[PDB]
């Protein structure tokens, strides 16, 4: 119940019919052209694969998400950021963000081919990333691609305690003030799962999908500016 | 995020 | 009133406080790695030194800035343009065209700690170049930072006659026709003048700084791509 | 345009 990607075509076919285990194993092949990536996301699909590997297309079920208003945060890392050290910024270094994601571990899966591919989303306006600064040093942040009202987290990395809870906490207030309603998180992970991210049904999360894309943010609501300094 | 597991 | 940078932090004082004579200077220190350099830009700040010095950080009054419209064309140049010989790109080859800056002569003002930093601001996607080609050879071109709708010219070089107008006109009917509203040339020298460049003061040049960084031109403005093919 | 004149 798979498929071969068309390399002339960008059509997918079906999440429903994606495996059970691996969960939401859809599709192989294909390319990562801006084009096909994009049409992957209208339709809750993304890539994953290790290096060596073609590429993979998936769609699991249940779907791991986060209400932006639902995030968890302890009372020492309020503490912490009532007398924070860091400064935040949004697309100010993508290139460095997802070059710090690649370089932890799983980074070891952003392949070069990946990296290239993100980063033309960038430049195109589709994927944007939240900077974590101490002083002059770049010491954390996270990337993704916006989807309307709906966000797909990508990756996070942290160089500094607190630096990529940082980043989330500053974006999410960002992001609710100005519509954001969601927050992709495609597998629930330990780390993602602290911060409140929870599962719901593939179904319900590709109604929202196509409820948020339609929706929209800010005309200029992601401008590279600072989000949070003094 | 995907690509923290 | 002329403060001293460490690299403990990205901080800068207030314009304000900037001296009188030399006009502008500000600050002196630091590195220009590229917070500061955004930061600074952000600011009204930007570097300027010569070889052997340290880093220095200004913010004039008034300030030389060039309103795209009022690009002054002279009866000739649009009779050579009419005909052009010469083919305009965006973004294709930015190490080229700041080398050809730095080399033009006048010039050795730019370092080559000055090329690193402003090539990073280039991958970063905040720094610009508009190469203009006399068949496949590059004989002219310019390069800047944009800061939203406003562009902060750096510098520009020619080989051959004609060059460097012809960018800076391309430039200029690209810019105004998406949007972009101002550019940024910060001390009228006798070639920007020329050009129509005119002074306000620095506070109005704050003003329209901030009001300017948070705007936005299409998404696919700085990818590159060709501006003029006859 | 600083570098030029």
């Amino acid at each position: 119940r798979l498929v071969q990607l068309s390399r002339h075509s960008i059509a997918f076919p079906s999440p429903e019919g994606a495996l059970r285990e691996p969960n939401g194993l859809l599709a192989l092949g294909g390319d990562l052209s801006p084009a096909r990536l994009l049409m992957a996301y209208q339709r809750g699909i993304f890539p994953w694969f290790s290096p060596g590997d073609p590429i993979l297309w998936w769609s699991p079920d249940p779907r791991a998400v986060l209400w932006p208003e639902s995030l968890h945060i302890s009372r020492s890392m309020k503490r912490f950021h009532k007398r924070s050290p860091y400064r935040v910024t949004m697309n100010y270094a993508f290139g460095q963000v997802i070059e710090g994601c690649a370089s932890d571990r799983e980074g070891t899966w952003i392949t070069r081919g990946v990296v290239e591919a993100y980063h033309r989303l960038h430049e195109l306006g589709h994927a944007h990333s939240i900077e974590v600064w101490r002083e002059d040093e770049l010491v954390g942040g996270m990337y993704g691609v916006a989807q309307g009202t709906l966000f797909c987290g990508e990756s996070m990395f942290s160089r500094m305690e607190n630096a990529s809870k940082t980043a989330l906490l500053v974006f999410c207030e960002e992001f609710i003030g100005h519509g954001g309603k969601l927050i992709d998180c495609q597998v629930l992970n330990d780390h993602t799962a602290s911060l409140g991210a929870c599962e719901i049904p593939r179904r319900d999360y590709l109604n929202y999908l196509n409820q948020m894309r339609l929706g929209r943010l800010p005309n200029n609501f992601w401008v590279p500016r600072c989000l949070f300094s003094p | 995020f995907r690509y923290l597991g």
